[PDB]
RNA sequence: AUAAACUAUGCCGACUAGGGAUCGGGUGGUGUUUUUUUAAUGACCCACUCGGCACCUUACGAGAAAUCAAAGUCUU
RNA sequence: AUAGGGACGGUCGGGGGCAUCAGUAUUCAAUUGUCAGA
């Protein structure tokens, strides 16, 4: 269960992405100018989905029940960047959100270069 | 601090300038700011300290998307409601030349417009086309087959074929 | 109680730090710190960081930057001095709120591209975004034109790029990327401009270095 | 070379027209702004003209009606 | 001929070729980093 390999952490430290179809939400928390990949959580958590993650009902699964272990090994206050969602595919932002960013800012963390990152192209391929 | 913004062209202006005031009423209730730019010709929200959830800003970025592309305003801060959905179908580089375009879109809303309104009676949403957008507001499943319909309608596909099979699922649903 | 986690090991164990700077006319300060995995012979500390590229927004100067927030200036670290970044220019742009921001319909939008030629040996590629401008006190309506009959319209590009590509082959990386965020050019244009047809909201949209030498 | 080859509307010869809408010239310009120790110029704008732009519109003419500044159009 | 033809200039043009690149997005890969779902 880690403890050290291409070690070791600090840390300040970190930045971490968020993301979420309309039919999930991610969530995990890497490292800069790349980097990976202590943190991790995302939808498999809760209920059959149905509600599902969507709803951020397990967004609340989210981080505490999750991503709160990045004061585990080191991991002190992070970075986020929304995708949520694809595109396109289609956009925009999922559940959760909020309940994402927000979140793990409950917590053992930090705001920091708050950036949807979420990807769009100039016309490309069609759905159906 | 979280920040969107979205241009929206001269036509528009007029309208968000008298309603501008109302947006921001609606905005206030979740202590997003938002600004009027008049010479950039752009809206823009954001969040502040006082934002109790952040995520509602993402909701914030589909409202003045939606009043960029002339949806009502009444029928745009719908958006900030839990269940409604938004999406905003380009239709513009489906066809390279530009009056069949303008027969396929005209295709799309067919005669008084009856062939939409019976799209947005079968899929349960508000649909309104504007240029080379088609703003649509509902169900996540609603929106998915308006935007099969609409994308299909561009690629010379008749919705006639989809405007029955829905119209037999929403039997079968009875 | 019974805990559901425990740390053993923190990932973050091997990860040496660095700090943001980049010379050219940007404050000496060393703005935001970077991370990196420890060297493993093979690999080398301070040398995977060769093409790493970091987005800033102004406040990268002390003064009238806090205003000036919306251009986003790329940066890539071309240098480390034990502990410390050193980055050059890499690349100039801006943000959904500006541009989302100057859109109203009722008027022209024009758009010039230009491939200039730097003394220093560097290539860039400059996007400009201008917007015409009413002259009658009425707020543009439906009622409102303020149209460019195509003509005039690429009639400002050839103008427009006609004297960046000059501007550029009389200054250096430092000078121009100093001049390019600088409401010098806003003028210029609007100078040239006037004499097609009166501009508002000008602006160089995007700067990409396209091919740099390194003498 | 078929066509879900189309304003279901001919035209060699043209009006009931306008209003507006766009692209020419010619004016005023007054508005900006270049030039650039001051401009002029150049641009931007402004109006105003005339070119013609296409459109749109019916105080008109229709036809057998919906529509039409044409299919208006010479006891129908 | 305020026909028609054509001069010439001034144009203005998403006119056309014809390449040219610029781009995106796409996808290929490829190590990616992880790492059960997806």
């Amino acid at each position: 269960s880690n403890v050290v390999q291409a070690r070791d952490n600090s840390q300040v430290f970190g930045v971490a992405r968020i993301y979420a179809s309309f039919n999930d939400t991610f969530v995990h928390v890497t490292d800069l100018s790349g980097k990976e990949t202590i943190a991790r959580v995302t939808g498999g958590m809760k209920v059959k989905a149905d509600r599902d993650e969507s709803s951020p009902y397990a967004a609340m699964l989210a981080a505490q029940d999750v991503a709160a272990k990045c004061k585990e090994v080191g991991i002190t206050a992070v970075h986020v960047k929304i995708r949520a969602t694809g595109g396109t595919r289609t956009k925009t932002p999922g559940p959760g959100g909020q309940a994402a960013l927000r979140a793990l800012a409950r917590s053992g963390l930090r705001i920091g270069r708050i950036e949807d990152v979420t990807p769009v192209p100039s016309d490309s391929t069609r759905k159906k | 601090e979280s920040s969107f913004m979205t241009l929206f062209p001269k036509y528009r202006e007029r309208y968000l300038k008298d309603c501008w005031p109302l947006v921001t009423k609606a905005l206030e209730k979740h202590g997003i700011a938002a600004t009027l730019d008049i010479v950039e010709g752009s809206m823009t929200v954001k969040t502040t300290r006082k934002t109790y959830d952040p995520a509602a800003i993402l909701k914030a970025r589909d409202l003045i998307k939606l009043l960029a592309r002339s949806v009502p305003a009444p029928q745009a801060l719908k958006i900030l409601e839990d269940g409604m959905a938004c999406d905003i179908i380009k239709i513009r580089s489906m066809v390279r030349n530009k009056e069949r375009f303008v027969k396929r879109r005209q295709r799309l809303l067919g005669q008084n417009g009856t062939t939409l309104k019976a799209l947005e009676l079968l899929t349960q949403t508000y649909i309104l086309v504007h240029g080379n957008t088609v703003s649509v507001m509902g169900g996540y499943k609603g929106l998915k087959e308006v935007r099969r319909v609409v994308e299909d309608t561009m690629n010379n596909i008749h919705p006639i074929y989809l405007i029955k099979e829905l119209m037999i699922k929403r039997e079968l649903a009875k | 109680k019974k805990g559901a986690k425990k740390r053993t090991i923190d990932p973050l164990s091997r990860k040496e730090w660095y700090d943001f700077r980049a010379p050219i006319p940007f404050s000496s300060k060393s703005f935001g710190k970077t991370l990196v995995t420890k060297s493993s012979g093979n690999r080398i500390a301070s040398e995977e960081i060769k093409g790493r590229v970091v987005e800033s927004t102004l406040a990268d100067l002390k003064d009238n930057s806090n205003d000036k927030a919306w251009r986003k200036v790329k940066l890539v670290i071309d240098e480390v001095d034990g502990r410390n970044a050193k980055t050059s220019f890499y690349g100039l742009d801006i943000t959904r709120d500006r541009l989302c921001s100057m859109i109203r319909k009722w008027q022209t939008l024009i758009e010039a591209r230009v491939d200039c030629k730097t003394n220093d040996g560097y290539i860039i590629r400059v996007f400009t975004l201008a917007f015409t401008k009413k002259t009658s006190a009425g707020k543009q309506s439906s009622t409102s034109t303020c149209y460019a009959k195509s003509s005039q319209v690429r009639a400002i590009r050839r103008k427009i790029n006609t004297f960046i590509t000059n501007e550029a082959a009389k200054l250096g990386i430092a000078e121009f990327s100093k001049n390019l965020i600088g409401e010098d050019y806003t003028k210029k244009i609007e100078k040239e401009t006037k004499n097609i047809f009166p501009l508002q909201n000008i602006t160089i949209r995007k700067v990409k270095v396209l091919k740099r030498p390194k003498l």
